[PDB]
């Protein structure tokens, strides 16, 4: 029945900049290294841990351990055969005191990664920590040591291995990148679980939404995320069909405390309540998509089914009172709200072609204006804005951004204060309860348990507001009407593409 | 699988 042949072509609205799990911070980075690569487990659409390059994993000592067998024969791009050495030499990397990147969350339970043989390695941990099994298998792209072993660590992330000459035992193959236009991969004849059926796959850049979808109508692209105010329209195009399903993500407002404007609880607490998000979602979203409250998606078996949270519902009065109760009133006459010498004045930045988040960024603008808030807007290209809003430059005031969550909910990457120098915590939170109970959490091996106490956690969160939580977005994935062997998965666009088929 | 910063939605 599977019938070998033809290219997709994906459009993007977002650059990747390289393409290395251990350096890499962005989804359209992650998209190219899932093709390019091999990894040890592989998280399916019902978002459970599958075997990918291991043979088999064992449990040991309670969790502190991994003893990892791994797939004889899978090949790298080059024709060397993939083997343990691979697989200590890449998450040995982000042990070494060289190491430089923002993925130290994922390793930082590890103690040592040794060869067992030369298939086999086991993996010693410091202390027990489901993020290891559950996120580092799923998301360390194995590295050829015969190509990058020698190189210093403390160089690694600039080395052209990662632009324009890598090397994977993944299903597709690096052809081109042709900086703003597109990366080209071809279908490897080699790949150990079999040759891809479509030829080629080119990820295309289009930082423009509105001319993704008018290249989806003319063919010149073939599988696009269409916005939901486009669904009516994209549906009567030829040639293609819908599959719709809610995302593992959600859309935020980063309020940056590092900016004196976000530093109170209280200001952020009253943005939040200043911002009509019920109409933002009608407005913006055309009704396709829900409030968010909470910092997980609604698919998370971890997602709180009956928790009170704080919602900061809208209340325009009410935040003129909370922002004058802060110390915030106009003094000048100037209409915009004034403290101990200061204007309430920011730049409110997102990323040049999502032009929801663009429509968004202008209602907040409209909606704060209203409460005597000033914002100036500010789109930007999205390989530039992920480099600016990352260590060591946080070079924003506030963002309208979204979360691709990881699979094993744990908000400790994002929101636990120890990640603001070298991770994810981009607005410099830190609540040192909130830190104390997330740490405490990876130690509670129940689910039922962990879930319980992370109802604390949630309370916390909101609470505090570090973000506005805006949306939990749906996806709208267009692609050919033939297009045969494709499974919805929440958090992978691309999962599984080596499977896909176009029947003729 | 690990979050990421997500472009779209
Ligand atoms: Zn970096
Ligand atoms: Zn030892
Ligand atoms: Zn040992
Ligand atoms: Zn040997
Ligand atoms: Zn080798
Ligand atoms: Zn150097
Ligand atoms: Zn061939
Ligand atoms: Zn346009
Ligand atoms: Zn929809
Ligand atoms: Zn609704
Ligand atoms: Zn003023
Ligand atoms: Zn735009
Ligand atoms: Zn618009
Ligand atoms: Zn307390
Ligand atoms: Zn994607």
């Amino acid at each position: 029945k599977p019938q070998q042949g033809g290219d997709l072509v994906v459009g993007s609205i977002g650059e990747p900049t390289l393409f290395n799990s251990l350096y890499s911070t962005d989804d359209a980075s992650t998209d190219i290294e899932n093709m390019l690569y091999s990894f040890l487990t592989k998280t399916d659409e019902k978002l459970n841990v599958k075997l990918s390059l291991a043979e088999s994993i064992k449990e040991l000592d309670g969790g502190l351990a991994y003893d990892v067998k791994i797939k004889k024969g899978v090949k790298f791009h080059d024709g060397k055969e993939l083997t343990a050495d691979d697989v200590v030499f890449t998450y040995s990397v982000p042990l070494s005191k060289d190491y430089k990147g923002e993925r130290g969350s994922t390793y930082e339970m590890l103690k040592s990664v040794e060869k067992k043989g030369d298939y086999e390695v086991l993996f010693k941990l410091k202390y027990k920590d489901g993020n290891f099994y559950n996120n580092a298998l799923d998301s360390t792209a194995i590295l050829p040591k015969h190509i990058l072993g020698n190189v210093p660590i403390a160089d690694l992330e600039e080395n052209e291995f990662n632009r324009k000459k890598p090397i994977g035992s993944g299903p597709f193959k690096f052809k081109e990148w042709k900086q703003g236009q597109y990366i080209k991969l071809e279908a490897n004849d080699d790949y150990f679980e079999g040759r891809p059926y479509l030829d080629t796959v080119t990820y295309k850049v289009i930082p423009d939404a509105n001319a993704a979808e008018a290249q989806l109508q003319a063919g010149d692209i073939n599988f696009f995320n269409v916005p939901a105010t486009d669904y009516k329209t994209a549906e009567k195009f030829n040639n293609l069909k819908i599959v719709t399903d809610l995302a593992l993500s959600y859309v935020y407002i980063g309020w940056n405390e590092k900016n004196e404007l976000f530093k109170d609880k209280k200001v952020r607490q009253a943005l939040t309540t200043a911002l009509d998000r019920e109409s933002i979602v009608s407005q913006v979203l055309d009704g396709d998509g829900e409030v968010a409250y909470i910092p997980e998606s609604p698919l998370s078996w971890n997602y709180p089914k009956d928790i009170d949270v704080p919602k900061f519902e809208y209340n325009e009065k009410k935040a003129k009172q909370m922002l004058a109760e802060a110390g915030w009133k106009d003094t000048n006459g100037d209409g915009i709200l004034d403290k101990d010498g200061k204007k309430f004045s920011f730049t409110l930045k997102t990323n040049q072609g999502n032009k929801v988040r663009e429509d968004i960024a202008v209602v907040v603008q409209e909606q704060l204006k209203k409460i005597g808030i000033e914002v100036k807007t500010q789109i930007v290209e999205w390989s530039a804005l992920v480099e600016q809003m990352n260590p060591p430059n946080w070079d924003f005031d506030a963002m309208v951004m979204g979360w691709s969550l990881s699979t094993f909910p744990d908000q400790y990457d994002i929101f636990h204060s120890s990640q603001i120098k070298k991770g994810l915590n981009y607005v410099w939170y830190k609540n040192a309860e909130a830190d104390k109970l997330m740490k405490d959490a990876k130690s509670i091996s129940d689910r039922k348990q962990y879930s319980k106490e992370y109802e604390q956690i949630y309370q916390k969160i909101a609470e505090d507001q570090p973000y506005t939580f805006l949306y939990y977005p749906n996806n709208h994935m267009a692609m050919p009407e033939n297009l045969e062997g494709y499974k919805y998965h929440p958090k992978r666009d691309l999962y599984n593409i080596e499977k896909w088929w176009l029947a003729k | 699988v690990d979050s990421k910063n997500t472009s779209s939605w």
